[PDB]
């Protein structure tokens, strides 16, 4: 036979490896793909898809929908803090929505990410509000001023139903790690610019749902076994 | 596949504004980082290729633990085992597909073959498998004509031997796998993927004739999905899994404690 | 042909299509 | 050999100098469309802040040992550029450094002066320590090398200058841009480089992306009265940039 | 790549002359061997390529040491092994690294298993590894879930199979690892390394099932750097290392014996 | 499958060894090669480097910058050796440079080495002196007229800083071995060519510093695990 | 094509560019 | 990978083997042949070479 | 090309070339 | 030339025609 | 050339002619 000579990394099976096989079931032949709907071909498309936060993780919400949501306060004259997050894809809450749990999935990330935000209190009621963004190396903002330095907006809440917003990519490296221990990637922080004003007899109270995606600019590598999802013993049947 | 690069932004306002939207409408949120930043243009050139099915499905994992002992007693009729054949009890590979209505692909399928002794020895060992497609008689015996084999998938391995493996085609009698279904085979039991997913099994056998070494085998089997086609991406799982083809997740004596963690006040990163 | 993301040359030859288990993008 | 300079606002000269070296031939320069990671336009304070700034004069005796700093930390007061690397998340600059260290003709002694990259320096005591952020950022005040008693000296980093705080040899040092301040040679000596990092652009508070050590190499001496000199360091950052301001940094 | 020839050189003497030099302008000193020899012409022809970084960093060498005891009290616990991915606890190949600010490169990674025996057999043995990237769920026990792998890198080897190996491509959120960094992550603790060089960890364990035989098992894990490049030298490492991550060198109850050895007078050779 | 047959040489690892091997993260990404300054191809670029000699390698000087230096006697009437030195690249000292270190982690090496010298005394002074080269199968010098059969320089210690010269290549061999044992390369030797002449109430006193870098001429061969180094143990972290 | 210090043909075959770990000068 | 198939006389060493090897030491360089005289091709120009006999073969 | 004693082709494939150790006369 | 089903070529190596056991249809 | 009772290519690579040992007719 030909003379030939075997280099190491023979002989072993590695999980995530790259080969021809040979077939157990010859001359056998598939069904045919019929057009079904919904095609995919990466997970890039499932980021582009708004998924809300469970902005609201406190005991008080969490065994219902109500983490998802907020809750605003149109006694207040005050400019103070509705409500802070991290950024980094994979920290608490952001990890539970489903661009969180791709990340989750992966080891690195880049590009910045879109955020959106519904006005849900009622029709009649007024407001504008400030969100923003925390570049890091730093702590989360105590005033509504501190954030006013951070890149931010201010959202008209005119007829139109959502205000959507982005935290700029600003990581010194191409990537970030998806997962932080001892790391930072910065801080969401949501303000009242103005007072919240409903009309008289109103109810007292206004909800606020929040969204997120990958942007156009949004990527992932290093595809792990997720962080986010246990298994303890063996799946019963 | 790659992203765009990004322009640089010109700083402006205007009448023109697409920062605002309906999320109502379904469709995805004001989609434009230029729209919010006076950006500099930066080659944004980060592939999206680790992204992509033939990837992300297209690793291998490990997907049922054939465990055997060697009985002696009645070698001839007690050496075997038969597993149905499902991606439904081991998490990981389980959540790649916990994540559509359907799938296809085919498969690489890979056998981790190990012995451990409760003996001084092993000596020589042979071991049978066979992919028993439903309707084919199961053997029901270590000695049974059943491992006759004229058709069916079946694959040896002995000690000091290489880590078999196969590509076995994409089988359904459908165009797609099932990752999940809504009804029931017609006469009303076995709700969702219990109907649809009937694969038939594996099966293992001890192929050495009787001999003194008590031993066990175990096969960790493994498979990755390659040329692969999915359909109508589904929520990931948010809990522990507990019933294979069902997606019952209240577990007995236990409480819904999600992947989601709390904080003392949401004001609080 | 060559590889076209790459330098070089490499073709199937294991028998049936379907036991390729490799795809392009 | 002669020379003037002007960056920003403020200028330089020594007629007693051979010129720099730019440190691996490469003039400064702003980020590349090509290269950047941050998306916005950056801020470019150009003649405000690529402009010359000094430090507090440190002096040297026959019995001095070394000082060092680490950029840009050792220029976080110099107004400009200090806030606005404080207020930003990252930013990126080069520098251009001259050293100021006229004798008479009736001097001898020489320092080496070595730009230096991550540095990344070596505790004083034993076991498992490293260098706590008060002393690695010591700021414009820098570090000069003593013989005794700095307390917390777990946290310390070594003072051992010929194994180069890191225990690398002196006289190898030589591998960096570098120049002498040597006192027939010269009267003065001076550096220039662009940015560098592994990453286009950098955590400036939290990250010395640069540092500058010089060590004498050769005892200070004259028979004059005048026993002892100053030296004293200006900086000029090159092409400096900031991008995510939000809040000053404490 | 090669070293011009040397041409003849006549003797001679001039006003011009360039034997003098500033070397505190930090410019290497007075370049030509021609100026101070009258040389003959010779074809000097001796090849630097040995001496390219594609050689030098491109030499494998061990990395780290995989010792394990097979447990048997409870074998299902303890017989897995995690280790920290770093190139700063072998000398040799840390100097290499120790040597640049930055460097980039592809890696061969190569295993050297080795089962020692604690009794008169081994039987056949299988054993796992895994790269572990951070936020990975790192295995906590031999039966842990983990040991699936549906996407991360996990790698098998058996008695008598051949060394297994595999490239691993250039790793970094960054351009290129940082051999030094000068600083801190941002809440300043773990100066140096210890921030920018957080690669995750190897993974180790057992796959044979709980078996009679007592042994140990050793990897020496193995690399070589290729695709290399390389980012301003730095000067080599004087001393004895110390502390992975850290260049402390200042030993406990230990002075400085450098490599230099000192003689009796300087007018000696 | 193809008819094939099975050398020697196969099944084995070697630390050396030269292949293609399969991935173990296929569809990865590497980050881009930015423009980072300080680029390197070779070792040969680090040997053009002029380095320090720890010339002055004894008791009363190792602890310091001082092993670096030399001392000169403006008070001296006399032709006699200031210092000598081997030139074997891997003796001690020069095995202590940069030069030193790189041919330690080598087997051979060839062409020739650039020395360099400072007066490093009180612009006022004036001097010239004598360096000197032996090529061996001799005993190192004990006269100046012993060094001037020799090839030599006499240093015309003019405005310039600095003198530089070449121990020329004269090996019989292309190359020479890295390190000798019971071998040699032949000595630098260092002379009062003329006395050091201060003018009064300076410093009765001088500073010499000396280098030495890889000329054009320079190569090495069979890179070795360096001998200069030495760890005991294991590496603590 | 042929190999340029020397005198034969041979060219990558394994998928991924990365993985080769072998360079030119 | 390929399909393959192995005949015997794989796994042997032979001390009159011939084939290629891969190197022990690559990216090195040997040292240039000069032109030594006293070249040889071929054991038959030792041959050509005449040799006294050790006609007388005794003990005395 | 083909082998010059001979009715076949065979060439080098192993790296560099002295690691060939096969000459011809 | 390449198999008719398909996007490769392949074709027989072992020596004696009977020997090959897989046919065309 | 191809295999005269046949349909297919193949042709020594062992080095020494003698050594081949298989023959047509």
């Amino acid at each position: 036979g030909l003379p030939v000579f075997i280099t190491p990394g023979s002989g072993q099976f590695l999980t995530t490896d790259d080969f021809q096989s040979p077939c157990a079931l010859p001359w056998y032949h598939p069904t045919k793909e019929i057009s079904i709907p919904g095609e995919v071909k990466n997970l890039v498309e499932i980021c582009q898809v708004d998924s809300l936060v469970p902005i609201n993780n406190t005991d008080t919400y969490i065994n219902s929908e109500n983490m998802y949501s907020v809750v605003l306060q149109s006694s207040i004259n005050a400019p103070d803090k509705i409500f802070s997050i991290r950024t980094d894809v994979a920290s608490q809450p952001l990890a539970t929505t489903l661009i969180g749990e791709i990340s989750s999935y992966f080891t690195h990330w880049t590009g910045s990410l879109r955020f959106s935000f519904m006005f849900c209190g009622t029709a009649n009621t007024t407001v504008k509000l400030l969100l923003a963004y925390t570049p890091p190396g730093i702590a989360e903002p105590t005033t509504r001023k501190d954030a006013m330095l951070g890149t931010h907006v201010i959202w008209d809440v005119g007829l139109q139903s959502t205000i959507s917003m982005v935290v700029p990519w600003i990581s010194a490296s191409h990537y970030r790690n998806t997962s932080p221990g001892r790391s930072t990637s910065g801080y969401i922080t949501c303000w009242y610019q103005t007072r919240l004003v409903i009309p008289p007899q109103t109810p007292p109270t206004a909800r606020l749902l929040c969204f997120v995606s990958g942007c156009k600019d949004f990527c992932l590598r290093m595809a792990r076994d997720t962080n986010l999802h246990l298994q303890s013993g063996a799946i019963a049947q | 596949l790659v992203v765009p690069n990004i322009n640089s932004s010109n700083p402006t306002t205007s009448n023109s504004a697409p920062a605002l939207d309906a999320a109502e409408t379904g469709h995805t949120s004001s989609v434009q980082p230029e729209d919010v930043i006076e950006t500099r243009y930066v080659q944004t050139s980060q592939t999206r290729d680790e992204m992509s099915l033939e990837s992300f499905l297209g690793r291998s994992g490990c997907i049922h633990e054939s465990k055997l002992e060697v009985t002696l007693a009645n070698y001839n009729k007690e050496n075997f085992t038969v597993w149905a054949i499902n991606l439904q009890e081991m998490a990981q590979i389980r959540r790649k597909f916990e994540l559509f209505t359907y799938t296809r692909f085919d498969s690489e399928i890979t056998l981790v073959p190990c012995i451990s002794a409760l003996s001084q020895d092993i000596g020589h060992i042979t071991m049978q498998y066979m992919y028993v497609p439903p309707g084919a008689p199961v053997p029901n015996s270590r000695d049974d004509y059943a491992w006759q084999s004229g058709t069916n998938a079946s694959v040896f391995w002995q000690h000091g031997q290489a880590y078999p493996r196969f590509s076995l085609p994409f089988l359904s009698v459908a165009s797609a796998y099932y990752m999940f279904y809504d009804g029931y085979d017609e006469q009303d039991q076995n709700y969702g993927t219990a109907n649809t997913n009937n694969m038939g099994s594996l099966c293992s056998r001890i192929v050495t004739e009787k001999h003194i070494h008590k031993v066990h085998i175990m096969t960790r089997i493994y498979h990755k999905a390659k040329h692969v086609k999915a359909w109508c991406p589904r929520p990931p799982r948010a809990l522990e899994y507990t019933r294979a083809h069902r997606t019952n997740f209240k577990i007995e004596d236990r409480s819904i404690q999600t992947a989601i963690v709390t904080r003392p006040i949401i004001t609080t990163a | 042909a060559q590889v076209s993301r790459q330098n070089y040359f490499n073709i199937n030859y294991f028998k049936d299509a379907a036991s390729n288990g490799a795809s392009k993008l | 050999r002669i020379i003037q300079i002007t960056r920003g606002d403020s200028t330089i000269t020594s007629q007693d100098v051979a010129n720099a070296i730019v440190a691996y031939g490469v003039w400064p320069h702003y980020l590349s469309s090509k290269d950047a990671s941050a998306i916005d336009k950056p801020s470019q304070p150009d003649t405000s802040s690529n402009r010359f700034y000094t430090l507090r004069s440190v002096t040297w005796s026959s019995s001095s040992k070394g000082w060092w700093w680490k950029l840009p930390d050792a220029l976080k007061d110099m107004g400009i550029f200090g806030e606005n690397m404080f207020y930003h998340y990252l930013g990126r600059s080069g520098y251009t450094i001259h050293v100021q260290c006229n004798a008479s003709k009736f001097h001898q002694g020489t320092l080496i002066v070595a730009l230096i990259p991550e540095h990344q320096i070596a505790s004083a005591l034993h076991g498992n320590v490293n260098v706590g952020y008060n002393y690695t950022h010591p700021g414009e005040t820098g570090r000069e090398v003593k013989a005794e008693t700095r307390l917390n000296p777990d946290l310390q980093p070594t003072e051992e200058y010929w194994l180069n705080f890191d225990g690398t040899l002196l006289g190898n040092i030589t591998i960096f841009p570098h120049q002498f301040i040597n006192l027939r040679s010269n009267n003065s000596a001076t550096i220039i480089a662009p940015y560098v990092n592994a990453v286009p652009m950098d955590s400036m508070r939290s990250h010395n992306n640069w540092s500058l050590v010089i060590i004498p190499i050769c005892p200070l001496e004259t028979s004059s009265a005048i026993n002892t000199i100053p030296i004293t360091i200006s900086i000029s950052p090159m092409c400096a940039e900031f991008s995510g301001a939000r809040a000053k940094r404490q």
